[PDB]
């Protein structure tokens, strides 16, 4: 394509620093910018970046190489409302606007420091139908992966990170689920690699 | 900050060869008005842009099948006939001020499923799971997931809502719905939400938890001759109460 960017995803701790870059070969590129699409939501412009050199908005360093037509965008401090799809665009030099090129865009997540890990697989009974249930895993800290199911009929989702504002406390959790006959929340998540201390609740 | 594009319908379903128009309105000032086409979420690529009344540029993306107005003092419009499978996207409008150099605002995006056939179409059923009492007793947190199943195509919204009212703190939802059928060109889709509370506020029988989901479906015009209920916009909502 005419506009690349890389790297295709990056995962950033709460305070860490994230590098994008965009390149691209047609050099009647002239005016370069950095958009960020947050879920759900349309694009919306993070900052133009049109001259050779930095331009630093707050946590935001933008560069561009005129030379090489490299750009790229700095963040510092990364914040949670940062988790987003941040996509390069160019577009040439024209008294008529034009319309914008874009990369294919870099998922950036910033995840948080787990301060009081407490891995734990709870099972939760369906409110009209306490016969059906599913597996919660939570409280696990950055330093766990969760896997992708490999069985057909047990069905996985990814980590997810919700935020309690008012405690000032964030935990991950993933949902597992089957009606396989023999599933069960002790072996749900058999694919991961799980703290060994994990609490299992009889 | 200030006004925002805004796009009707915010999804839309039809049957391949019919004709669909997707209406934008652009911030009022702005002289530049523009379509884009996202493709698998991500892929963002430009169709056409408007001005003073007229078609200025145009991609090599931009088909006869597609045709662009703007009568005045009614929308800006994008315009698709006969539809095709693979004009099935999210497609963007977006509006600026004069000048090359000029910041585009985007819209919210108009998602376009284009299908074979219609009797594909499955709105979600909704459950909602109750806390675990070990959770509780562990970490005087309490979690509800809500679980989305049997969907098809993948044009839902889920919110919760707590007495009443919608609550946005201590909630999660996932990014991306699982297929339930994967090897399926036409799987439904499984879709899930975390909700989670202090234990002292589900431990009483007067507090009310929902979990709503919003699906976007078929519309008046569709047609629809088979005996299960036409699967039309619709919210489907599973609830709780806390137990003490």
């Amino acid at each position: 394509q005419k506009v690349q960017q890389s790297p295709e995803s990056l995962s950033v701790p709460e305070g860490g620093m994230a590098s994008l870059n965009c390149t691209s070969s047609d050099r009647n590129f002239q005016y370069f910018w950095w958009y960020r699409q947050h879920s759900g939501e349309g694009p919306k412009a993070l900052m133009s970046i049109f001259s050779d050199g930095d331009k630093k908005e707050g946590r935001f360093t933008a560069h561009l190489n005129k030379a090489s037509l490299h750009v790229s965008l700095h963040i510092r401090d990364s914040q949670p409302s940062d988790s987003a799809l941040y996509f390069c665009a160019a577009s040439e030099q024209n008294n008529y606007a034009q319309g914008l090129t874009f990369g294919l865009g870099t998922r950036v997540s910033v995840f948080p420091y787990i301060q009081n890990p407490d891995p734990a697989v709870y099972q939760l009974r369906d409110s009209k139908s306490s016969d059906k249930s599913v597996c919660l895993f939570t409280d696990f800290d950055s330093q766990t992966n969760v896997s992708q199911s490999k069985d057909s009929d047990v069905y996985i989702t990814d980590k997810c990170v919700l935020d309690m504002r008012s405690m000032d406390f964030k935990s991950n959790s993933a949902v597992a689920w089957s009606n396989k006959s023999d599933f069960a929340c002790a072996n749900a998540f058999n694919n991961s690699i799980i703290p060994e201390d994990t609490f299992f609740p009889s | 900050m200030g006004p925002k594009v805004l796009q009707i319908p915010s999804h839309q379903i039809i049957d391949m060869g019919q004709m669909v128009t997707l209406n934008c309105d652009p911030v009022s000032n702005h002289l530049y008005f523009y379509w884009y086409k996202q493709i698998l979420g991500q892929q963002m690529e430009f169709l056409v842009n408007f001005y003073n009344g007229k078609v200025m540029e145009k991609s090599k993306l931009f088909k006869d099948q597609f045709s662009v107005e703007r009568p005045d003092g009614s929308y800006f419009t994008l315009k698709i006939q006969p539809t095709a499978l693979e004009d099935s996207a999210v497609y963007f409008c977006a509006s600026s001020f004069w000048g090359a150099y000029a910041e585009q605002f985007f819209g919210p995006g108009t998602r376009l499923t284009v299908l074979e056939d219609l009797k594909n179409v499955f709105p979600p059923e909704v459950a909602v799971f109750e806390p675990s009492e070990a959770e509780i007793s562990h970490t005087q947190k309490a979690t509800l997931v809500c679980l989305a199943t049997g969907f098809y195509p993948d044009h839902v919204e889920l919110s919760w809502w707590v007495n009443g009212k919608e609550v946005h703190s201590g909630v999660c939802t996932d990014p991306q719905p699982l297929k339930e059928q994967p090897a399926l060109n036409d799987s439904r889709y499984a879709l899930s939400s975390r909700l989670r509370v202090s234990a002292t506020f589900w431990q009483n029988p007067r507090n009310h938890f929902r979990c709503q989901v919003q699906f976007y479906g078929l519309s008046e015009n569709d047609e629809w001759t088979q005996d299960r209920a036409k699967p039309v916009t619709q919210i489907v909502s599973a609830e709780a109460w806390g137990r003490a």
